[PDB]
């Protein structure tokens, strides 16, 4: 019935997309996730927002997913459309190494995705997808690789970027942090403790992940609470050295 | 016969807290030898294996398409698979081209994720499954490694003897079989360790 | 298999053998190839039972559906109307002969044949199975009208016991069932209720 | 492959043997052929193998479904219903041959279940290649009510006759007791048949097979 | 206010307006009566004639559903004889599955329903028409149904639609039609609609009489031309005097 | 907040800002417009339906109007509200239980039968193309294990089991009526069910009925198969009643 | 307002505007008329030209060879139909080896277009139609409209100013059963002419004409084959 | 008529889907439930009160089992509710016939999340005004898990549902502790709802299910009305 449709894939008066503007709003006041990319491996760091004192851990992590045996992603925004992305990421990997009995180069499987968001957005009637994601992995084309896709379909290649909650403050701390093709896994998780500080920690707060590759390999790892205390600590001392030097 | 154009033949037998899992090598087209390398045992975990004999496109697209659907049960559950549930995955599998089958029978030898017991198995081309305690066989010489396992094996073998009695089995069972052989490829499952041999082995 | 209707004044007499073979080996010897269809109304099944089986159930749920949407007792022609136009659908599929026997109060009692192909036809009696080639002559020589209810009974009785004596897929006991205004009375003849012929000797 | 079931004064008694065969050579020595349908419900299968277990297993989740929903018991009726609509539905090309068995509101049930849809409701039932010799045994013995041991027993004997006269059916015999109050699932109920004793020792020692090539890839553990 | 644009929508007092407006279409339009006897059914109609210029017999609104049912129509003529279609395919069908005459009361719930389904949605909107069916059978006797846009059914022994719904109402209710003959009860049908024509407003009316009972073995068809003049001649004598 | 509203909450199955479905409440008000009233109450070895019965018009052919049907021969229905959703929904029940009959080879439940229309109108109430039917059904049969069983079910899908209930207009006095019977007591017999119905119906229309302006239906034990009565029946019920 | 843009919306009043509307696109089109005598069925329609320089716009179509309809409204609307009766025609000789009777194609007609004004996002068909046909119940006069409600005419007239066409028809109707076909042609003309403005007149170039009969399957007269026709006829007050 | 083919569930210029934020209103106008995770089981507990006393309190069940091992209660709208039963009993069984193993909770859970959240973008629906919780058994271990009209799902300890959540979360802060045991549990549970309760509390008054090692199972109005005299 034309009196109820919401008309959810048109066009505005000024060529916008109201619809995707509105998921990208929503996307804004997510939980921050940030990537950072290095010469020996790529990072992404989540702040939690499942903080309550009653709630119980039983999975691989809160909001970073193994799409592959070489690539994960962080998602920011709705966490149900979330899924479901993740869920058809998982699928169009496996439909590729199916086809090719090798694994999907990262950037198909990010445009494979993008298809669908960008469909969602010009047909169907339906609305589209309110989620961002950030992708990191490895393959044998261009090696430690870190992307970034939000609801319009759009999609960039980065080497350190942020998405959700003050991901403009965080832009700004890695454009003027980010030394690049000089940076380690461990400079690049000293940066990423460090604007995640600014831009909101502790070690419950906030997950990370890292991606490697040892002995021809891809290794993904979450952090342990051991590991992120010990960075935060770094980070604390490395500060108050900062603050007493001046 | 379709299941004999390619030749082949797989085993698995159970030890003490070890399982063995054995292949012939060839690949060829009835009568004509085309490789002797042809893989039939592909993992599907750390300590867990299927051997696929009959018809080798058959091995190959089930092996892939088994493959697809492990590797997103894993990503979806977020542990390893234990040879029960990957006997089960592979029976539906097979079942659901119940009239348009694929031509091979597949054994699965593994240790359980986290008490590493011993698992063998086999199924039929539609997917029936067998548990056994001893061994499994598929492919065209059943009957000489039945022969071969019924008078060798015994219960509560450690991981060498396990392995001489499944490679004598695999090589005088296949000794006697012209579409099977050219090379047998035994792997030895146990808790801290997987070993791979390719045995000396008749190359007519 | 043998099976036999006969209408008499009032209502129908019912009648078959027990014996289900799978070739020469008696898979059941105390079938019941009556199936009430309705309070008043039933089937004798002759053929594959799967097929037989599976009809009789599709005519019960659509008769007992159409009974409750009319609020009356169904008609013995609508339910041979039902059967016949399962069994001509699918007469390339099924290998089914029915016999529809009942009572309702419009026309009383009625027997119709259904027999392979689709085909509808009321009679005044029908028989039907393997069995019913060797009670022609029979029947075509004692039917007579008139014929009361014992009567019919014990018509149906002889003609069955005849056709399982020579037929060697008939046999076992004799199932009868009496319909009537009253209701359903069924029995069964066995050993020797069963009537008897003696082999000739010499 | 040989099973039977009859019922019981106060139940069903279900049997099988335990061997599945190939062609002309014993592939599983400990075939187990009484399928789980409901707690109050079991199937004996013959025919073709995965037919069977696919059947049994379809019925058993769809009546799992319906007893969550109803809150109640399932009835063998309701089973027997499902599987040969399902079988007739598929015109005989699932070669499942069962007998069904169970235990519900309105008492003992015992049904056989042919390939083609066809069912029949019987005091006693045989099927399988070894049908016809347990057939005899319950046709020289079945009584009606039987005692639950008597039952047993006869059951056995059934099956073993199938067992050793029927190249199809061998190995062990199990049973499957059903009543309002109990459920007994004997598996081996009876162990007829065993492999001879090893005379020789015909041990490969370490050393004995010839190794081109060797690898050992250590696994990591928890 | 919003609430009344299409049948998938209650009102906050519980009604739906789209069906209570088809009603209304029905209710403008010309007069049609039904009279159950205890030989049969009888229908009549006020066809009111738009033009001259139209062949007499033009726009019927008596049908014939089947064999032994009849059927009276008043509203969008359209919608009638989409609904007489529905009721002649029910009928050939039930003869199709069941093998004989459908019952008068089966049919009327079917087609009822069908008129139902048209009131629940937005994709479509409720029928414009109210219908009588009319059917006499040895076994069921005299049976006269009233079907409505709402999709409700209901057995009457004299009923009357259109817009002098109630004075024929009134008028049919003196008449104790359960002892009477349909030979009676047609000149008394043609009364009944002399009577509630509005001769200023209304202009030229044709009179349509069908029935279907004991005299017409169960067939329903249009009264003799001979029957259908003296009712007529009794009608008008009748409003003369 | 209090009867607030957003978007087109009023004319379609969407939540309104205090997670309302107004289309669903408006649904229960057209249950009301037939300005009719039944009662339904469970004894030990019973179940009876009663119900107004109107017929304005002497024109009307009495014996068609009615609001009890039987579903099944064990299984009988009262339906109120909007005549033609009614008709409806026991075509559905019919279908429903005959098919539940032929899948399962025993007679649904009425608890069974209940559930599945109150799922069928869920849906209505999810799906925005449609409205919900302005119709609410009791229905009563005999389980052979819970004995006598009155279930409702109403236009938003929500069913239930009841010791007795009332639909219609008069709902809640019937409803305050019956809560106070079975307070006192609930073990009834057959004939008391049917005078706690009948009284029910009587005092909250504060009419004395005669014969022809209620209809009763039972099943009992005794006799589990769905009947409704006849007037000799319902005066005798109505003489029984007056003279006590 | 809210209950004149769909069909499938009734007013308070019990109207359907929607299809009133497609009634006003039948009202707008050129004037055709139709009659017929005991033997005979003619269609006589005006045709307009949209410029001095263009053709006529053809209002007369076949359908078969016992029947042939004018058409005023929405072309491409009448072209659908007309490809729909001629389907329905060619279907009935196809399977009976015999003419489909002009009655039971209007019920057709009537069927095909009812069903769209009762749909969500359907509309009407916007021409109204006047159907000759011969059969063996002799000749008839059709009138179809948007609403699918269909008439049997002794005489019609649709299109704009087609009342004057009709008043001169109930004036003159009782003459057309004994009219030999020239007089009743004529007497199409003259009703017909009726519509026209006083500065028009009917021309050799403005005036088509359809006949149907008995011995006759339906012709279609233009241009100079009107002249005989248009001879006789008389000058207009 | 076919659906509409456009969904009804949009973004607002603030960025929020506003049904589901209205769904969840209806949640939290819904009956009060809780969920505990002892060491060694869950319990699941509802206000069951009924609208007189003529309603059959024993006729229909808010704690429903989905398999043997797994059951869930809700708070919010009953119909939705029995609607979210079915698909995941559905769903548990098709596991099952894949796997051949009861689904574990995590993956039910994710099942019955995935359907809520597709309806909350297809066409013509609103989403379900229900949110679950749901109690497990596998690998040894209890899971509690509630599931949102989003179809966003959460692991949980302890947590409360309904009308006066807020205040029953903070109680549960208070008395939760992970090393208590199953009785302990119910009993928690049970003072739970006596906080938000409304009249005096009696075994038909609520309704408690409890999952562990034997399986999911509701317990019997005799077992409440014992927990119930050891509460006071």
């Amino acid at each position: 019935s034309r009196r109820y449709d919401s008309r959810t894939t048109i066009f505005s008066p000024e060529g916008r997309l109201y619809q995707v503007e509105y998921a990208m709003e929503a996307i804004g006041h997510a939980g921050t996730c940030l990537g950072i990319l290095a010469n020996d491996g790529v990072l992404l760091a989540a702040e939690r927002r499942n903080i309550h004192k009653l709630l119980d851990e039983v999975f691989f992590s809160e909001k970073i997913y193994k799409l592959n045996e070489d690539m994960a992603c962080s998602v920011a925004g709705i966490t149900s459309d979330a899924n479901v992305l993740t869920n058809e990421l998982r699928l169009i990997a496996q439909r590729y190494l199916l086809q090719y009995q090798e694994p999907i180069p990262c950037e198909q499987l990010v445009t494979a995705l993008c298809d669908i968001k960008q469909a969602y957005t010009q047909f169907g009637g339906k609305r589209p997808f309110g989620v961002s994601l950030l992708y990191i992995g490895w393959d044998k084309h261009y090696g430690f690789q870190l992307y970034q896709s939000d609801p319009s379909g759009n999609y960039g290649g980065w080497k350190a970027t942020c998405i959700g909650n003050n991901s403009a403050a965080a832009v700004s701390m890695l454009k003027q942090d980010y030394k690049e093709g000089e940076m380690t896994l461990k400079s690049a998780l000293a940066l990423a403790i460090k604007v995640l500080n600014k831009t909101m920690l502790s070690a419950e707060k906030v997950e990370i992940a890292t991606l490697t590759r040892e002995n021809g390999k891809t290794v993904i790892r979450v952090l342990k609470q051991k590991e992120v205390e010990q960075l935060i600590k770094k980070h604390e001392e490395e500060e108050a050295k900062a603050e007493r030097e001046k | 016969s379709i299941m004999s154009y390619n030749g082949g033949a797989v085993m698995a037998m159970k030890g003490k807290n070890c399982v063995a899992i054995a292949a012939d090598r060839r690949f060829g087209i009835q009568a004509q030898m085309v490789t002797t390398d042809f893989q039939k045992i592909f993992p599907m975990g750390d300590r867990l294996y299927i051997g696929l004999a009959g018809l080798a496109t058959d091995v190959q697209t089930v092996a892939q398409r088994l493959k697809f659907r492990l590797n997103l049960y894993e990503l979806k559950e977020g542990r390893q698979i234990k040879p029960y549930t990957l006997m089960s995955m592979v029976a539906n599998l097979l079942y659901e081209k119940r009239f348009g089958p694929y031509y091979t029978e597949p054994v699965i030898a593994g240790l359980d994720p986290k008490t590493f017991k011993p698992f063998i198995c086999s199924l039929d081309l539609i997917g029936c499954p067998m548990v056994t305690d001893d061994f499994v066989v598929s492919g065209t010489c059943a009957e000489q490694m039945y022969g071969m396992c019924e008078s060798l094996w015994e219960p509560n073998m450690d991981p060498d003897h396990l392995f001489e009695t499944i490679s004598q089995a695999m090589l005088n069972a296949v000794d006697r079989d012209a579409v099977s052989g050219m090379g047998v490829i035994v792997h030895i499952i146990e808790k801290d360790k997987i070993t791979t041999r390719t045995l000396k082995a008749r190359m007519d | 298999t043998t099976i036999m209707a006969v209408q008499f004044d009032g209502g129908v007499v019912l009648g078959a053998d027990s014996r289900t073979t799978t070739g020469s080996y008696i898979a059941n010897r105390v079938t019941d190839k009556l199936t009430p269809i309705h309070d008043r109304i039933f089937c004798c099944r002759s053929g594959s039972a799967a097929d037989t089986q599976a009809v009789a159930d599709a005519v019960t749920y659509q008769l007992g559906f159409h009974s409750i949407e009319l609020n009356e007792p169904p008609l013995v022609h609508t339910a041979a109307s039902l059967f016949k136009e399962m069994c001509y659908r699918y007469r390339e599929d099924l290998m089914a002969g029915i016999i529809i026997a009942g009572w309702d109060p419009q026309e009383g009692g009625q027997v119709y044949s259904v027999p392979m192909g689709g085909m509808m036809v009321r009679q005044s009696f029908a028989i039907g199975g393997s069995g019913s080639s060797y009670i022609y002559g029979y029947v075509d020589a004692t039917y007579r009208e008139g014929m009361t209810k014992e009567e019919c009974l014990q018509f149906t009785a002889n003609a069955l016991a005849l056709a399982m004596e020579r037929d060697g897929s008939s046999g076992g006991v004799i199932r009868l069932a009496a319909i009537a205004e009253s209701g359903v009375e069924r029995q069964v003849l066995l050993g020797d209720q069963i009537p008897k012929f003696a082999v000739a000797t010499l | 492959t040989t099973i039977a079931g009859v019922v019981y004064k106060d139940g069903i008694v279900l049997g099988a043997d335990t061997r599945a065969t190939e062609g002309m050579v014993v592939a599983d020595k400990n075939c187990s052929k009484i399928h789980f349908i409901s707690p109050n419900i079991y199937c004996c299968g013959a025919g073709t193998a995965a037919d069977t277990d696919m059947t049994t297993q379809l019925i058993s989740s769809n009546l799992e479904l319906h007893s969550l929903s109803t809150g109640r018991l399932p009835r063998v009726v309701t089973a027997n219903r499902m599987l040969k609509q399902m079988l007739f539905r598929y015109q005989g090309y699932i070669g499942a041959a069962l007998v069904l068995g169970g235990v519900d509101v309105t008492g003992p049930h015992l049904y056989s279940i042919y390939p083609h849809g066809s069912t029949d409701k019987l005091p006693y039932v045989t099927m399988g290649s070894g049908s016809l010799a347990a057939m005899a045994v319950f046709e020289d013995k079945f009584r009606p009510d039987m005692e639950e041991e008597e039952a047993k027993n006869l059951v056995s004997e059934a099956i073993a006759a199938g067992i050793f006269n029927d190249l199809g059916s061998g190995s062990n015999i199990d049973l499957c007791v059903i009543s309002k109050n109990k459920l007994d699932f004997l598996r081996p109920y009876t162990v007829p048949n065993k492999k001879g004793t090893r005379l020789g020792r015909y041990r490969c020692e370490k050393g004995t097979t010839a190794v081109l090539t060797e690898k050992i890839t250590p696994l990591e553990i928890e | 206010t919003g609430y009344d644009l299409s049948a998938s929508t209650f009102s906050p007092d519980g009604r739906v307006f789209q069906v209570e407006y088809a009603m209304k279409a029905v209710e403008n339009s010309s007069t049609a009566i039904g009279i159950r006897c205890k030989d049969g059914v009888v229908f009549g109609v006020e066809k009111l004639v738009l033009s001259k210029l139209y062949e007499e017999g033009s726009n019927k609104r008596l049908f014939n559903v089947d064999r032994h049912v009849g059927m009276a129509v008043a509203g969008l003529l359209a919608d009638a004889r989409s609904l007489a279609d529905i009721a002649r395919e029910e009928a050939s069908n039930f003869r199709s599955n069941f093998g004989y005459n459908i019952p008068l009361k089966h049919l009327a719930d079917r087609v009822a329903m069908y008129v139902h389904a048209y009131t629940l949605y937005s994709a479509v909107r409720p029928f414009g028409c109210s219908f009588m069916l009319g059917s006499y059978s040895v076994n069921d006797g005299a049976q006269l149904y009233m079907i409505d846009p709402s999709g409700v059914s209901y057995g009457y022994w004299g009923c009357a639609i259109g817009k002098a719904r109630q004075a024929a109402k009134t008028e049919i209710e003196k008449l104790q039609m359960k002892e009477m003959t349909c030979r009676d009860i047609v000149k008394e049908v043609a009364k009944i609609i002399y009577i509630v024509h509005d001769e200023v407003k209304d202009k030229a009316f044709e009179l349509e009489l069908s029935w279907v009972g004991e005299l017409t073995n169960g067939r329903h068809e249009i009264v003799p031309k001979d029957i259908r003049e003296e009712a007529e001649k009794y009608a008008k004598e009748s409003l003369k005097e | 907040s209090r009867g607030s509203s957003a978007g087109f909450d009023r004319h379609i199955t969407i939540f309104s800002p205090e997670g309302r479905l107004y289309q669903v409440e408006y649904a229960f008000k057209a249950i009301n417009q037939g300005g009719l009233t039944s009662v339904a109450v469970r004894g030990k070895d019973c179940a009876v339906i009663v119900t107004q019965k109107k017929v304005p018009d002497k024109l009307l052919d009495s014996s068609t109007v009615t609001h009890l049907f039987k579903i099944t021969e064990n299984i009988g229905c009262v339906m109120t509200g909007m005549t033609a959703d009614s008709r409806s929904q026991v075509q559905r029940a019919r279908y429903e239980a005959a098919n539940w009959k032929y899948k399962y080879g025993y007679e649904i439940p009425v608890d069974m039968l209940c559930k599945r229309i109150a799922d069928i109108s869920q849906v209505y109430t999810q799906n925005a193309e449609m409205r919900p039917l302005g119709c609410c059904m009791i229905l009563i049969g005999i389980d052979e294990e819970q004995g006598p069983q009155v279930y409702k079910c109403d236009p938003a899908g929500y069913y239930c089991g009841f010791k007795a209930t009332a639909a219609g207009v008069k709902q809640t006095e019937s409803t305050s009526f019956l809560e106070k019977k079975v307070k006192k007591k609930f073990d009834w017999t057959f004939e008391q069910t049917v005078e706690t119905a009948i009284t029910c119906l009587s005092t909250v229309l504060s009419i004395d009925f005669k014969p022809s302006e209620i209809e009763v239906g039972v099943v009992t034990v005794e006799n589990p198969k769905f009947r409704i009565l006849t007037e000799a029946e319902i005066d005798a019920h109505l003489v029984a009643l007056a003279e006590r | 307002n809210q209950y004149d843009n769909d069909v499938t919306v009734w007013s308070p009043q019990g109207r359907i505007h929607q299809i009133e509307y497609a009634m006003e696109a039948v009202k707008q089109g050129s004037a055709t008329v139709g009659l017929k005598s005991k033997t005979h069925a003619v269609l006589v329609a005006l045709k307009r030209a949209q410029s001095e320089l263009a053709a006529h716009q053809k209002k007369i179509l076949h359908v078969d060879n016992h029947i042939g309809i004018s058409i005023a409204g929405l072309t491409a609307d009448a072209r659908l139909l007309c490809n729909f009766m001629r389907q329905e025609c060619l279907d009935s000789r196809f399977v009976f080896d015999r003419p489909l009777p002009v009655s039971r194609l209007v019920s057709l007609i009537g069927s095909k277009t009812q069903i769209p004004t009762q749909r969500y996002g359907r509309r009407p068909y916007g021409v109204g139609l006047l159907i000759a046909g011969y059969d063996d119940m002799g000749p008839h006069i059709f009138q179809t409209c948007p609403s699918a409600n269909y008439f049997d005419c002794r005489a019609m007239s649709i299109g704009a100013r087609s009342q004057s066409a009709r008043t001169y028809l109930e004036r003159h109707m009782s003459e057309f059963m004994e009219c030999n076909l020239n007089e009743l042609v004529k007497h199409g003309l003259r009703a017909l002419r009726e519509t026209l403005p006083a500065e028009q007149d009917l021309t050799t170039k403005n005036v088509s004409i359809g006949i149907v009969g008995k011995d006759l399957e339906f012709t279609i007269y233009d241009d100079d084959d009107v002249s005989p026709f248009l001879e006789g006829l008389e000058e207009r007050p | 008529e076919r659906g509409y083919s456009f969904s009804l569930t949009t973004f607002s210029p603030s960025g929020k889907l506003v049904q589901i934020e209205y769904a969840l209103a209806a949640v939290a106008g819904g009956a009060p439930s809780v969920g505990i995770k002892a060491a060694n089981g869950v319990v699941l507990a509802t206000e069951k009160k009924q609208k007189s006393i003529l309603y059959d309190e024993r006729s229909v069940h808010k704690v429903e089992p989905i398999t043997k091992h797994i059951g869930l209660v809700y708070s919010g709208m009953g119909p939705d509710y029995r609607v979210l039963v079915h698909r995941a009993r559905k769903l548990a069984q098709q596991y099952y016939l894949v796997y051949q193993e009861p689904i574990p909770t995590a993956q039910l859970v994710q099942r019955v999340a995935s359907v809520m959240q597709e309806y909350t973008q297809s066409g013509g629906v609103r989403p379900f005004g229900v949110s679950l919780l749901i109690c497990g058994w596998n690998e040894g271990r209890p899971y509690l898990f509630q599931s949102d009209p989003s179809g966003a799902y959460f692991a949980w300890k302890a947590t409360a549902m309904g009308k006066n959540y807020v205040n029953g979360k903070t109680f549960l802060e208070k008395r939760y502790n992970e090393d208590l045991e199953l009785e302990d549990a119910i009993h928690t549970a049970i003072l739970t709802l006596k906080e938000s309760f409304e009249g005096q509390m009696t075994e038909d008054n609520i309704e408690v299910g409890i999952c562990n090692e034997a399986g999911f199972r509701r317990l019997t109005p005799t077992e409440v009305k014992d927990y119930l005299a050891a509460i006071a």
